[PDB]
């Protein structure tokens, strides 16, 4: 079983970088061979993919977000961190951590999900 | 990007009655889909992966067969335990996109 | 009969520039083919394709195979090698076989009967004249176990010969191993022999800190000129020649003394399933060398980086040693049940496997003909090329025999390790016919020599480490069922050298 | 001082050096489409084994080839050297993708690679390779 | 033949006695092909790796000699608008050789800054910096940092001298001379584009680069220059030169950028056209199919060709203006190590000789301040250098 916890600030000043981290318990990122990815849920709206990071460090970003997001993979502490730059009022929602893969559908469908992390961008 | 539109936006259907939620991809996704279920405030949880293959955790009642431009999630014998929004996901081409949501009652 | 014919030695002694590693295992030898030489051919198993055609034999003889690294090195020992050393190579091999116990089975009704057979013998001999086929180079299973407490089973010896389809030809050779003088051991005898490795170049276990094309001084200009502009602008009869000094501003054009090594492009497949084409291109689209009208897949292929820097999802189709995690099935396993090794380290001086080697100008320009170029998919050796050989993973092979031929170029084998013209001899064993099987101990000892890291690099190296995040079970250890599982393959290349 | 001339035909072919009774520990890429789910992409691996021997990873490869034309009216070395009238093999020209099929093309000429072996049949210069005359 | 050369050198102060990271980004970045990462050092290096240093207008080096003496230290002091140069007698100059090849080796890239060909000239010692692994302008964890202060070196006041000897390792003699079944074939070729010195022939469309042949390494296309040794042009036409196939020297006084074909001396390898293929022509034709009644015999062209058994070839000629030796990259394997700009390829070439002025701080404050002193005396030094090589002839 894979438990996913997010942590970081819950309030960030506008145009200050946002940083969350997801510490995965129950697997080992280095030897699991699965993709790990983020999505975001602006309030009362549909979830939008942010990007994922393959266990060797390769990374895909969502072009909608314009080169703000950066997904760092810290493999030794078994956690990976989302960083989005120049935050705005619009970029506030609950950020979910997820394991992007399974045997057949690796890097496709999100089977195991974080508990969720509220982030409110404000001045 | 590829749009996703779930046809019923709000479907009020009570207990025991069969419900079907349909979401059509903007362009052919070659039967790559992922229906999700979000109870309010908690993170969503996967239900059906690929086109019709059920997840291990989910109850037999959920089902759906896509033809690749058309997809339906049929909740059969709806129990009170699940009144939640339902999202669909494309796996076909980056970026992955979750259309709207279908709130059921 | 009543006294131990040998002792138990497993350990590693790190002494100066040399390493002595000794491994001992417990084995079981059944009887194969009912004490008979049996002919085998694909026609028996259905013989689907001409590519898979083979004609060969199966012998009751079993053989010992210690050819993989994890036999010799415990994970921690291996760590002490890749971290601290710029190279290694074997010197001496000292092999011992002893404590033979021959068992016999007379099955009566449900329960079978097993008891000591005292007068039974076990024949064992080595091929040190290399008159037999050498099957120890192809990375077959059946080696000594990674984990000492695992009791294993001696593989069966077989070999192939010339063929046309399932039929044979006149030149096919049939070897009877009984024809070889061989020692015969009863339950009190032991078997031992020593071996002196021939001289082989150190295997490199360092990653270049520089890339082949950046060897330049960034602050200074070359005195060589290159052609910057063939026109001034748009118009009629605008042709002109403008040379510039190559220098740090534009480094792509500088004159260089050496060039990256050979490349044979592999098709690149993504581990995200959906970036791949929706068709069956597994055998049709793969790279393959053809021999005598029989197509052969290029696995692992020449030594080339697995992917461009920054993209790791993709891997070359056949271009990577693919191990598998324990419990992985033998057929149609998933993407994550296998461990796909990637050559991140050798990208600096070797071409990328999934990219072209470059361009060539394919025609002669004039007023009426543009300069036309085309890609180089396959590039053989040229004067000046330098390259790095494939790394040896902890699970991978050690040596392979160089086929005795007229000539060869850089014999170092493609799956890694040390190419040798007189590798460690095969060791053959069987139960002398008299239902019978035998068991005992095997201790194998290789003496490894080291090359120490002398470098003046100021900042710390990248070293191999073990994580600290409270996992359910420790890596390189046993689960609650006593199942020793090697979670990830370990490269040899961590320390850094200059190019 | 010259190398002893070799006057024999190798008993075994280069690609067949394997042991026919035992699997390799290495996997190859068997199946790229499911076929059950109506051609959903999938990625499956299977052990390279004596049942399918074309796919097993080999330590050495055949020698160079520079093709000739076949005219209708050295067959001993066909073990370690390619046929002069047949292609050396295939390479992949392009990256596959969802919108583009994997393409391959023929190798008409192939120079030396590390790990080639071959069988045979001096100017005064700065360099030569394998001086044995043709 | 024992060639001796003595020179006078001036050594400035680089980077104000400081180490500075350099990447393309500090330089503006250009494009990805031009990206780099590395450091720069205050140390200057003596590069005498050119043929004309040793020569006035078969062979191979045997022994080397090196001498550095007559150390003279200066300092410049600007008072208001004028400056005053006064010998500082107690100053120290540091010099050391890297004989273990532990530093990167930049003497093989044919950079400027060599000892001058004309004995009256006084030259400025070029700065020493090196490039390491990079991604974009950023450094990967694998990238190395060398602090040259961490090598033992020899500090020279005005009376001291520096000298050492070097022993060349054995290398091959340089060569400086010119349908029936045949026993050997001509050597490899990697075809280059063909440019004519008469501008009318070249087309209007740009072709300098897209046209030049290049080799991709980690996804960065680098021009192929000078390329494997090949004949520059067919016999009878001297106006055609391979686009990236030759060493091109600038004439005395030539500008740096966008110089015409007149200011640059374009060498050509036509001497070796006997044994070597033409850079602008294909190697030959290969058969693309099987002839039958139903399909005609087809052929195709060989643009690039590797090494094949029976191939014999000449290396590139060496010029009085050009490089002598380069260091064979330490690797598991290589073929015919002779460098592509010519000369001798060595596993242990003559070492770099690194030199800097020991920085003298200006007045420190009267109160302790932990910060490193950034206030130094303006200083430079000058002296004599005499190098000697014992050459062997055939």
């Amino acid at each position: 079983q894979v438990q996913l916890q997010e942590s970081g600030p819950g309030l960030v000043k506008s145009s200050e970088t946002l940083s969350l981290t997801c510490t995965v318990s129950g697997e080992s990122i280095s030897s699991s061979s699965h993709y790990w990815g983020w999505i975001r849920q602006p309030p009362g709206k549909g979830l939008e993919f942010l990007g994922n990071v393959y266990y060797l460090g390769s990374t895909y970003y969502n072009p909608s977000l314009e080169s703000r997001v950066t997904i760092l993979l810290d493999t030794s502490k078994n956690q990976f961190s989302l960083k989005v730059n120049s935050v705005t009022v619009a970029d506030t929602a609950v950020y979910y951590c997820a394991r992007h893969g399974a045997g057949s559908y690796s890097g496709l469908f999100f089977d195991y999900w974080g508990q969720g992390a509220r982030v409110i961008v404000s001045s | 990007d590829i749009q996703m539109t779930q046809s019923p936006s709000f479907v009020s259907a009570s207990v025991g009655d069969r419900v079907n939620i349909t979401c059509r991809a903007s362009q052919g996704i070659n039967s790559w889909l992922a229906w999700y279920q979000q109870k309010p405030g908690k993170a969503p949880k996967l239900l059906i992966y690929s086109a019709s293959s059920l997840q291990s955790g989910v109850p037999s009642r959920f089902s759906g067969s896509g033809s690749g431009t058309d997809f339906t999630l049929t909740i059969s014998t709806l129990q009170p335990e699940d009144f939640a929004t339902y999202y669909c996901q494309q796996a076909n081409s980056f970026p992955y996109t979750f259309g709207q949501g279908t709130k059921v009652d | 009969v009543g006294s131990s014919s040998g002792n138990w030695h497993c350990d590693s002694q790190w002494l100066g520039d040399r390493v002595i590693t000794t491994s001992t295992r417990t084995w079981a030898l059944p009887t194969y083919n009912n004490h008979l030489y049996k002919q085998i051919s694909n026609s028996t198993s259905g013989g689907s394709s001409n590519d898979n055609a083979y004609f060969g034999y199966s012998t009751p003889w079993g053989y010992f195979d210690f050819n993989r690294f994890h036999c010799h090195f415990s994970p921690r020992d291996w760590q002490r090698l890749i971290n601290n050393n710029w190279g290694f190579r074997p010197k001496r091999l000292n092999f011992k076989l002893f404590n033979i116990q021959v068992k016999e089975v007379t099955d009566n009704n449900g329960v079978k009967t097993i008891a000591n057979n005292l007068t039974s013998t076990v024949q064992v001999f080595t091929d040190s004249d290399y008159q037999l086929p050498y099957v120890l180079g192809s990375a077959h299973e059946g080696c000594l176990p990674p984990f000492p407490a695992d009791v294993f089973m001696i593989p069966q010896y077989g070999y192939l010969t010339l063929n046309d389809g399932s039929q044979a030809v006149g030149r096919s050779s049939f070897y009877c191993l009984e024809y070889f003088p061989s020692q015969m051991l009863r339950t009190g005898n032991n078997f031992q022999f020593s071996y002196e490795f021939e001289n082989v170049p150190f295997h490199s276990s360092y990653a270049h800190s520089q890339s082949l094309d950046r060897l330049m001084n960034p602050l200074i200009d070359q005195y060589l000129y290159y052609l910057s502009k063939t026109i001034n602008g748009s118009g009629q009869n605008q042709q002109t020649l403008k040379f510039s000094v190559a220098g740090p501003s534009n480094m792509a054009v500088q004159g260089r003394n050496y060039i990256p090594g050979p490349s044979y492009r592999q098709q690149r497949v993504s581990t995200t399933v959906t970036q791949n084409n929706n068709s069956e291109f597994a055998w049709p689209g793969a790279s393959s060398w053809a021999l005598n009208g029989r197509n052969s897949l290029m696995n692992p292929g020449p030594a080339m980086a697995s992917h461009k820097e920054g993209e790791d999802r993709f891997f070359p189709l056949s271009g990577s040693l693919i191990f598998g995690k324990q419990g992985t099935g033998r057929d149609n396993v998933d993407a994550d049940k296998v461990m796909i090794t990637n050559e991140e380290e050798i990208k600096t001086t070797n071409p990328v496997a999934t990219e072209s080697y470059g361009q060539v100008a394919t025609n002669h320009q004039s007023a009426q003909a543009q300069a036309q170029t085309g890609w180089v998919q396959n590039q053989g050796i040229l004067p000046g090329m330098v390259w790095q050989d494939r790394d040896v993973y902890l699970q991978g092979p050690i040596w392979a025999k160089i086929p005795h031929t007229d000539g060869n170029f850089h014999p170092s084998p493609l799956m890694g390790g040390f190419g040798m013209k007189h590798p460690p001899p095969q060791i053959l064993i069987k139960n002398t016919p008299v239902t019978q099987y035998s068991t005992g101990q095997v201790s194998v000892e290789i003496e490894w020599e080291l090359q120490k890291e002398n470098s003046k690099r100021w900042n710390p190296e990248i070293q191999y480490t073990s994580n600290y995040y409270k996992s359910n079970n420790v890596e390189f250890a046993v689960n609650t069922e006593g199942v020793y599982s090697e979670p990830r393959p370990i490269g040899t290349r961590y320390l850094t050298r200059n190019l």
